[PDB]
């Protein structure tokens, strides 16, 4: 995984500490970035889950 | 006395519309007079209102 600021991620564990912004997608040979296996598939899941987190009657 | 009525194909307007001299104020909220701010809306309903699916959503 590549960060937005030209940085690669060695261990997939800095995710837990904070939210990170990644580089956009492109098909150029010199600058090639591809969508992740789980990219965009948790949209409704994230919406419902954040809705659960925000409410505090619970 | 507190009664609230959710009536598709409104029919009970005449049942309570007695003469004005009897002092029975009835507030008739018809589609013209409803004031429902869209910004009081949760996740699911905002997505449903401003989003369709139809094709495979890009």
């Amino acid at each position: 995984p590549k960060l937005s600021n030209g940085e690669l991620v060695e261990n997939r564990q800095i995710y837990f500490n904070e939210k990170l912004e990644f580089t956009s997608s492109n098909t150029s040979k010199a600058t090639k970035a591809s969508n992740g296996p789980f990219n965009g598939e948790f949209n409704r899941f994230l919406s419902r889950f954040e809705t659960k987190l925000t409410d505090k009657r619970l | 006395s507190h009664i609230i009525i959710f009536d598709i194909h409104s029919e009970y307007k005449s049942a309570f519309e007695i003469d004005k001299n009897e002092d029975f104020n009835l507030n008739y909220l018809d589609v013209e007079k409803l004031k429902l701010p869209y910004w009081l809306m949760n996740s699911e309903e905002l997505e449903t209102l401003f989003i369709e699916s139809n094709e495979q959503n890009s």
